[PDB]
């Protein structure tokens, strides 16, 4: 069908714009060094860069988390036109309802980033649509030390601010700016939650 | 087959591009012609005699009017609100359907080449100097 | 030998679309560095290098996990495996090997197509101040040292600024050693 | 800090900061040599004695 | 089915190879007139007239194309009747409100083909600018280019009573809008011939928007008891002017209004002025935000309210390079509180005044927080009075007149 490249380099790219976010905020320009052709580049790596966010001043962390949804915003509002050229039938730009574009996104975006549907969707009829997936793809492979499970959720909480930006981008492709929050919401058998506004 | 103007209109009725592909001609002589036709062709999208249905992945072409011996052809894609209007001169039309589908792939090239530079990931987001002066150096590549 | 085994790994690997993703992702995270610095361009190369380093150092263990390869020593073998079963496995493309030095050291890595600068047009203020695909020098410098070599990589030219090809002139400077498991008694 | 101005030292500054002062010096029209001498003087008086 | 009839109207026009015979196909348009009676089932409706008017518009275009080989002035006197009838038919109870403006401009293009008569396009000058609102980069240039010669040619300066602006103000706004929307190199004759009239007619009450000429800033330095004041670089759009341009930096409690000048002869791009300023307020405080007015008074206040809250914080601090100022010190005192003020004096002499400023009235030279103003004073002594006195504020406004 389409030309394809491998998922394991993309998922590992997708895991680490948060060290890129603290390396863009903290480095406005124990840290290490390397060289190139009569130069140097000062390096700091990911284990010693997400752990500067467990010791983050509160305006610094909230300054970082705008950038993660800004990345998600740019990739979402650039992704929506090519998914329109995929198929995207039977919906409009002003789009007076909301469930027909929540049927769009779980079948049509989240398959093209993660390969499956958002398998639950709950309908508050005044416009708060709950999108629940059970096993989220990039957080399949993260764990803390020997039963220190309390201090890792608050450690790993920047990593869900990419699908804030995705659903901001695919709705600013259809008109406007909205309000978004995230949850964790564990399963019932062998979680994540997003609103709409 | 070779058009005499193309035009792209955004979510609003603000024009993104009103482009002549035979650019600096002997009969330039005004740009008012091929402009007031686009200004009336935005008004012919809420005319009730023609109607664009909302079920399919491939949005459809129409043949809206003819004036000055120039036929217009327009397509509201329904998702990004994009109103795209083209014109041809009258006797370049053959009346057949192979050129009609050639007109449809002229649309499927120009929609593709606009959404490519809508997804050019180095521009600042807006209708700046950059987007129009990239669209012209791609349309000069398409239309000589 | 190799190119059969490269397609053999292209029959049991997880895939997704290279258009409409991943050029979007890399272009979005270079647009952020364009706007984050605030429209300065000789600094984004030295952040994309320092990000590609960290993304290459963890990629090398996945690449040795997929195909069982020994520790490469000469620049016949690294230049063979980079053109045949690293870029073919990870990015579906293959380069070609020209501009070979004296004494088997410094070669070039002309890329035919590029699924990082694919369908990108670069603005006029960065004709002489930006390298676009300079996460690739990050993955090569941070990946070839983890098989205990030591290298240096740099772009020479690019399709976006210049009609000549995208090529990386990788230089062997030295080969690192293995260390003896104590200082002393 | 004048508590050790007469106990084995003099001109030993207390725990203020210098990054905001350097940002204020950069936000004016100060030259590189004058900022070099002023940063050298504040760097010496970050901890000193007399 | 009328669309199907339009397909029939697309049919024979597909099979047309003789333009003298195809005028008989315009007689088929007369048969479409015999369909225009045969489409009517009533007197009036919105959608019925909206479907009815388009075939009459196509017949009007065919009748316009019928005179392609050229009834002396009967066409130019009579086609406006059918055009206004078609516009009245398409003005029936639907939002088709660009047919009305284009049809009115089509009537106005034939009014200008006559003598320069009474205007409707220039009388709706808000609609003339509203064609240029949606950035109409070409239609509104001609819709103002006809109206400029219409208001210039008629030579009676009593304007219409949408707003009675019965002067050269509307034509000056037209000249400014047409010079803004023009090409740069080819608009010298458009610039000079409409910039010459506002020199002689200097009504000169204009508040422009400054899209023609742009501005940019730089760092700020000192001068001989004066401020160099942010040596700006401006762009260019036209031939010349003569403006007493001044910027306006404004802090969180005052407005400096520095970077002034008197004369300017800006003709070249990258104008790169210096804008030397006296009256350096706020002791050259660092929190002076840029209100960024840059009111380049080229015989009209062509301002630009370039406002934000970006906190870029134009600092522009002070310097002491042997210029006359005044200070405050209270040495050689007795056992009660006082103050003193010495000035680095010079030749020219004028006044100063000091005022206390607190939440209560802390200092009191008089019974209230007085002034103690003086002319040509070197050093003196001022007392104080009782409060919870640790550290009060002051403000010593010194109109020194060493400069202007």
């Amino acid at each position: 069908s389409l030309p394809k490249v491998s998922q394991s380099v993309y998922q590992m790219l997708l895991n680490e714009m948060v060290p890129l976010a603290m390396g863009i905020e903290r480095q406005i320009s124990i840290k290490r060094l390397k060289i190139e052709e009569h130069h140097t580049v000062d390096i700091i790596r990911s284990h010693n860069l997400i752990h500067e966010l467990y010791k983050a001043d509160e305006e610094e962390k909230e300054k970082v988390l705008a950038r993660l949804r800004n990345i998600g915003f740019q990739i979402g509002l650039k992704l929506s036109e090519l998914l329109i050229f995929s198929n995207n039938p039977n919906l409009k730009f002003k789009e007076m309802d909301l469930l027909l574009i929540m049927k769009f996104i779980c079948r049509d975006v989240w398959k093209q980033i993660f390969g499956k549907q958002i398998d639950n969707l709950k309908t508050n009829h005044r416009g708060t649509f709950y999108l629940l997936d059970y096993d989220y793809r990039p957080i399949q492979s993260f764990s803390l030390e020997e039963d220190a499970k309390n201090e890792e959720l608050k450690m790993i909480e920047p990593f869900l601010e990419i699908p804030v930006g995705i659903i901001r981008g695919v709705l600013s492709s259809l008109g406007y700016s909205s309000e978004e929050v995230i949850c964790l919401a564990s399963f019932i058998d062998r979680g994540v939650s997003f609103h709409v506004q | 087959l070779r058009p005499c103007f193309v035009s792209l209109i955004d979510e609003s009725d603000k024009p993104i591009l009103i482009y002549v592909p035979n650019e600096a001609e002997n009969e330039m002589n005004d740009v008012l012609k091929y402009n007031v036709l686009s200004n009336i062709s935005l008004d012919y999208f809420e005319s009730a005699l023609v109607e664009w249905h909302s079920l399919d992945s491939k949005p459809l072409l129409k043949s809206i009017f003819q004036l000055e011996g120039v036929s217009v052809f327009a397509m509201l894609i329904k998702q990004t609100g994009l109103k795209i209007v083209i014109g041809f001169e009258q006797k370049s039309l053959s009346g057949a359907d192979d050129e009609f589908e050639a007109i449809n792939q002229i649309f499927e090239t120009v929609r593709k080449i606009y959404i490519r530079v809508k997804c050019n990931p180095l521009l600042v987001s807006g209708d700046e100097k950059s987007i129009i002066k990239s669209l012209e150096r791609k349309f000069d590549e398409l239309f000589i | 030998s190799l190119k059969a085994m490269g397609e053999e790994i292209w029959k049991n690997k997880t895939e997704k679309i290279n258009t409409e993703l991943f050029t979007l992702t890399y272009g979005s995270i270079v647009a952020q560095l364009c706007q984050d610095y605030e429209r300065d361009f000789n600094k984004v190369n030295d952040h994309l290098y320092s990000m590609g380093y960290n993304i290459g150092c963890r990629l090398i263990e996945d690449f040795l996990a997929r195909t069982a390869l020994p520790r490469c020593e000469n620049l016949v073998k690294t230049s063979e495996v980079l053109s045949k079963c690293a870029f073919k496995i990870f990015l579906n493309i293959t380069p070609n090997i020209t501009n070979w030095s004296h004494n088997k050291d410094t070669f070039s890595l002309i890329l035919d197509e590029n699924p990082l600068a694919d369908f990108v047009e670069l603005p006029m203020d960065a004709m002489k101040s930006l390298w676009y695909s300079n996460i690739l020098c990050g993955v090569l410098k941070g990946s070839l040292e983890m098989v205990q070599l030591d290298c240096d990589v740099w772009f020479v030219s690019d399709i976006l600024r210049g009609d000549s090809q995208t090529e990386i002139k990788v230089k062997l400077n030295r080969i690192l050693k293995d260390e003896i498991p104590i200082g002393e008694d | 800090y004048d508590y050790d101005a007469f106990k084995e030292n003099r001109i030993i500054r207390l725990l203020k900061t210098s990054i905001d002062l350097n940002k204020t010096k950069s936000k004016i029209r100060n030259l590189c040599i004058e900022k070099a001498v002023l940063d050298k003087i504040l760097i010496c008086l970050n901890k000193v004695s007399r | 089915a009328f669309q199907l009839i339009k397909n029939f109207i697309e049919s024979i026009s597909i099979e047309y190879r003789k333009s003298v015979r195809l005028l008989e196909f315009k007689h088929y348009f007369i048969t479409s007139m015999l369909s225009y009676f045969e489409f009517e089932n009533v007197s009036n409706p919105l959608l019925c007239e909206i479907k009815a008017e388009l075939l009459m518009l196509k017949r009007d275009n065919w009748v316009q194309g019928v005179m392609a080989t050229s009834e002396t002035v009967f066409q130019e006197n009579f086609l406006t009747l059918t055009k206004e009838i078609l516009s009245l038919f398409n003005k029936c109870e639907g939002k088709r409100q660009r047919i009305v403006d284009i049809l009115s401009i089509e009537i106005g293009l034939l009014y200008y083909q006559g003598k320069k008569y009474e205007e409707a396009v220039s009388l709706f000058l808000s609609c003339y600018e509203y064609y240029t609102q949606t950035n109409k980069n070409s239609i509104g240039l001609k819709i103002l280019q006809v109206f400029i010669d219409s208001l210039s040619h008629c030579p009676k300066l009593d304007v219409l009573q949408i707003d009675g602006e019965s002067v050269s103000a509307s034509a000056v706004l037209t000249n400014a809008f047409l010079n803004i929307l023009k090409l740069c190199k080819d608009n010298d004759s458009k610039e000079i011939w409409w910039k010459k009239f506002m020199d002689l007619q200097m009504k000169v009450h204009l508040a422009r928007a400054n899209v023609s000429a742009i501005e940019v800033n730089l760092k700020s330095y000192g001068f001989p008891e004066d401020i160099s004041t942010k040596t700006m670089r401006l762009s260019l759009k036209n031939m010349g002017g003569d403006v007493i341009v001044f910027g306006a930096s404004d802090f969180l409690l005052k407005k400096g209004e520095n970077k002034l000048i008197l004369e300017c002869r800006d003709i070249m791009y990258g104008e790169f002025s210096l804008l030397s300023f006296e009256i350096i307020v706020e002791g050259i405080t660092f929190v002076k935000e840029f209100p960024e007015n840059q009111d380049e008074f080229i015989v009209v206040p062509e301002i630009y309210c370039k406002e934000s809250t970006k906190v870029l914080v134009k600092q522009a601090h002070n310097l002491n390079l042997g210029e006359y100022a005044l200070e405050l010190k209270s040495v050689q005192s007795d056992a009660l509180e006082s103050l003193q003020v010495e000035v680095e004096v010079q030749k020219n002499i004028g006044n100063m005044k000091n005022l206390p400023v607190s939440f209560s009235m802390d200092e009191i030279q008089a019974r209230k927080r007085y002034n103690t103003p003086f002319e040509n004073v070197r050093l003196e002594y001022y007392l104080l009075d009782q409060i919870t006195a640790f550290d009060l504020i002051i403000k010593t406004s010194f109109t020194k007149k060493n400069d202007q």
